[PDB]
């Protein structure tokens, strides 16, 4: 219970993370995408 | 388990996250620099 309880938060809490920089490296590929446009 | 490495990981992502958040900021603001000088240039 203790130790396997504060691993799965942890767990979650990585996953959280790692699920918004996959989101804002999107982001920022698009906003790149945007700029190559505004330059074209 | 090594949970001072995992908390050391985890550290390292969060600074990841701000330093993207940055990245989208900075991205947007010269994004609307160029949609304003573009505009401006046109008339």
């Amino acid at each position: 219970d203790w130790a396997t309880l504060s691993l799965e938060k942890l767990l979650k809490e990585k996953q959280a993370l790692k699920s918004q920089i996959s989101e804002k490296q999107r982001h920022c590929l698009e906003l790149q995408i945007s700029i190559v446009e505004l330059e074209k | 388990s090594d949970i001072l490495g995992m908390l050391k990981s985890l550290h390292q992502l969060q600074v990841e996250n701000r330093r993207l958040e940055e990245q989208i900021k900075n991205l947007t603001a010269k994004k609307e620099r160029l949609q304003l000088l573009n505009a401006q240039l046109s008339v």
